[PDB]
């Protein structure tokens, strides 16, 4: 019955610079009590969520003075005066004022950083996987920034599509960099037939697209 | 020292039942309203249910109004959630949570609802590339297991630097697959030994795979 809309959807920030998020509600959250039951939360990667600000502006215990909570009526704001690498994660707003209890869809805070290019590695299928009857060819991009990147698979210079899938790490604690895998699935039968398997990587931190490959023998 | 511990989660078949419980320390259980909140994989937080300090009021989410029951035993300082007619979209991490302000959160327990069999993974070595950027890379491909989760360590937790264990991905087959990899010095290959330790609690399979360069 009562809808919470967060802005922006994603927010990358240079550490030390300020940050700002808004949460907008469908119906006024002011109540007869004189307290507005709107709260802010952080979920750090891999972790359970945790309370930051409660009842609009009050800082919960454990929580740095950097974090501020603000606003009234339909419109509310969370601020981080000086952003740290501690602050990476997803921030949600919520109300406990009337049933059903509703959360925002969340705002992912990312750390802005100097551009850095990926080291790239490529792995043939194991003999054990081939003995199974499947083949998968893995291409690793290590320690790079920013996230956006085109990894493209070639078998004897035939561009591939719909047969590769990627996963990405959470950006590193020390490094603030991402890493990424792309995994190409093919049949044993087809893998045996072809010679040269190639992972073409395009990235902002590369002057032009780069390639890592192998031939099945050695 | 506030603590909330959840139990009960695991793999269920659709239209099947599963009983979640949450035990508590560090504050007066019976002074506090409690809630459950869930998070579907890769999605936001979704509130499920709420129960008053003395069990006089209960509230539920629209999605679970028909099939979910929230109950508690203040004598045993425990909160419960009985989930009866389980669908695929109920699959989530279920968090036990304090009702005032949602201030204290349990670690969560994973509930998975589907008709797929529990299957153990196969672990294949991603043997280190011959060229030297002086960095080599190597890894472990953990393929064709269900359900989540799997954990990967290297040399029984002794090797941690350089390691990227990826988020799993759901293959077309409807099985999860995953790679964990580590970058090392090229010269270190002959002198150091690399074993990946893969534990899959649901299937109760644990495999240690030695990774070495191709013959
Ligand atoms: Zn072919
Ligand atoms: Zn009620
Ligand atoms: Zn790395």
């Amino acid at each position: 019955d009562i809808v919470m809309t967060q802005s922006p959807l994603s927010l990358p920030v240079t550490p030390g610079e300020p940050a700002s998020i808004s949460c907008r509600v469908s119906q006024s959250l002011l109540h007869s009590n004189g307290y507005t039951y709107l709260h802010w939360y952080l979920q750090k990667p891999g972790q359970s969520p945790q309370l930051l600000i409660y009842k609009v502006s009050n800082r919960f215990s454990g929580v740095p003075d950097r974090f501020s909570g603000s606003g009234s009526g339909t419109d509310f704001t969370l601020k981080i005066s000086r952003v740290e690498a501690e602050d990476v994660g997803v921030y949600y707003c919520s109300q406990t004022r009337h049933v059903p209890y509703t959360f925002g869809g969340g705002t992912k805070v990312e750390i802005k950083r100097t551009v850095a290019a990926p080291s790239v590695f490529i792995f043939p299928p194991s003999d054990e996987q081939l003995k199974s009857g499947t083949a998968s060819v893995v291409c690793l991009l290590n320690n790079f920034y920013p996230r956006e990147a085109k990894v493209q698979w070639k078998v004897d210079n035939a561009l591939q599509s719909g047969n590769s899938q990627e996963s990405v790490t959470e950006q590193d604690s020390k490094d603030s960099t991402y890493s990424l895998s792309s995994t190409l699935t093919l049949s044993k039968a087809d893998y045996e037939k072809h010679k040269v398997y190639a992972c073409e990587v395009t990235h902002q931190g590369l002057s032009s697209p780069v390639t890592k490959s192998f031939n099945r023998g050695e | 020292e506030v603590q909330l511990v959840e139990s009960g989660g695991g793999l269920v078949q659709p239209g099947g039942s599963l009983r979640l419980s949450c035990a508590v320390s560090g504050f007066t259980f019976s002074d506090n309203g409690m809630a459950w909140v869930r998070q579907a994989p890769g999605k936001g937080l979704e509130w499920v249910s709420f129960i008053s300090n003395l069990a006089y009021s209960i509230d539920y989410a629209d999605t679970v109004t028909g099939r979910f029951t929230i109950s508690r035993d203040n004598a045993k300082n425990s909160l419960y959630l009985q989930m009866n007619s389980l669908r695929a979209e109920d699959t989530a991490v279920y968090y036990c949570v304090s009702g005032t302000w949602f201030a204290y959160w349990g670690q969560g327990t994973l509930v998975t609802v589907s008709s797929a069999s529990t299957k153990g993974p196969s672990v294949f070595p991603l043997a280190p590339s011959s060229k030297s950027t002086g960095t080599a890379a190597l890894g472990c491909l953990v393929k064709d297991y269900f359900p989540e989760p799997v954990t990967v360590s290297w040399n029984s937790g002794a090797l941690t630097s350089g390691v990227h264990t990826f988020p799993a991905v759901l293959q077309s087959s409807g099985l999860y697959s995953l790679s964990s990899v580590v970058t090392v010095p090229s010269s270190s290959l002959g002198t150091q030994t690399y074993i990946c330790n893969v534990n899959h609690k649901p299937s109760n399979t644990k495999v240690d795979k030695k990774v070495e360069p191709k013959s």
